[PDB]
């Protein structure tokens, strides 16, 4: 619940996978 | 998925593999949003046309898997369900208006480093986030091509679409239900998702808070990656009320 | 050509 959304091996650990940026990139 | 690539292992954490336990196959994908609640699409468990009708005793839920065909000892886990829902308003008749069921798990599932919930959008997050251009990702065990399948699961991301341009793409008639993504022919890129991705999840990452939101399921399309058609997803938020009234009632 | 699962969860 209030950690939805928050990958254990990805965003809790403050490592980003290789694709995510093209999102951030498009969200304008 | 058509285009795409393999995931990082823990990418897509939400990912469900449903499976048929006769005989022995992927049924659809499926995501989880807490320890006993899974989201997927209501076509995956009921389509007469296609005399498809599953109870709960004809599948099981796959979570935190990887490999499409191992059984991934130590890693993945395997739920049985209490029971469907499927959307009371659900058009199985003309064009799969409101495709979304919930199953909820006999037992609750042990989060772990491969295995943890996905967020639903509230409003606010749906109207910032669902936007023609703005970038979802969706993934599956399904086809790799419309007519070939993965050994692991694999991964797109795809733009948001006009809803004009969605609906002057197809004869089907569209409604606020759903939203369309996908690339158009002059944009060079592609990806679709396919047969067998099913009931998947389109996801989204918040910027505001860096949240993974499932915005979309997948429900339909005209073939896959076809240029000038579109992949269709339901509108999770829109349905949300539903999916609300239907944990609060029997959660 | 999916591997067979533990029979726990055919029961
Ligand atoms: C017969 C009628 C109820 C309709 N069936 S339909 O498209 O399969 C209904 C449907 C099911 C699921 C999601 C959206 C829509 C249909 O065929 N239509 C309704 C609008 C025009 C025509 C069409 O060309 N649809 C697109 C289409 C149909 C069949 C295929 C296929 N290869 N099976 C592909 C596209
Ligand atoms: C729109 C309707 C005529 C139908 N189109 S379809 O071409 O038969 C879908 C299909 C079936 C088998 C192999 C490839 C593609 C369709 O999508 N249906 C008929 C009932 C259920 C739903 C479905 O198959 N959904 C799975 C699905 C397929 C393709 C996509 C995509 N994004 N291209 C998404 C979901
Ligand atoms: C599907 O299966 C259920 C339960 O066996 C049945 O009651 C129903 O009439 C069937 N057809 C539907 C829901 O269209
Ligand atoms: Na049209
Ligand atoms: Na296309």
């Amino acid at each position: 619940e209030a950690d939805c959304g928050l990958r254990p091996l990805f965003e809790k650990k403050s490592l980003e996978d290789k694709t995510e940026r093209e999102l951030l990139e498009s969200y304008i | 998925i058509v285009e795409g690539s393999d995931a990082e292992i823990g990418m897509s954490p939400w990912q469900v593999m449903l499976f048929r336990k006769s005989p022995q196959e992927l049924l659809c994908g499926a995501s989880l949003i807490s320890d006993r609640w899974v989201l997927t699409a209501a076509h995956c468990l009921l389509y007469p046309p296609w005399d498809k009708n599953f109870t709960e005793n004809d599948l099981l839920v796959r979570i935190g898997k990887h490999s499409r065909t191992r059984y991934e000892r130590n890693i993945e886990k395997i739920s049985m369900l209490e029971k469907i829902y499927i959307h009371p308003r659900y058009n199985w008749r003309e064009n799969l208006d409101r495709d979304i069921a919930l199953m909820k798990l006999k037992k609750p599932v042990a989060f772990s480093d491969y295995i943890h919930p996905v967020c639903l959008p509230d409003r606010e997050t749906a109207a910032s986030l669902l936007q023609a251009g703005y970038k979802g990702r969706v993934t599956g065990w399904g086809n790799l091509k419309e007519t070939g399948q993965p050994s692991v699961l694999q991964v797109v991301n795809l733009p948001i679409v006009e809803r004009p341009v969605c609906k002057d793409s197809t004869r089907i008639r569209i409604t606020d239900n759903m939203f369309c993504a996908g690339y158009k022919p002059d944009e060079g890129k592609r990806g679709d998702a396919c047969e067998g991705d099913s009931g998947g999840p389109f996801v989204m990452k918040s910027p505001f808070n860096n949240r993974w939101y499932q915005m979309g399921i997948v429900s339909w399309g005209e073939g896959c990656d076809r240029d000038g058609k579109y992949g269709f997803y339901t509108h999770v938020f829109r349905l949300k009320k539903w999916i609300q009234k239907v944990i609060d009632q029997f959660g | 050509d999916f591997e067979e699962i533990p029979e726990e969860y055919l029961q």
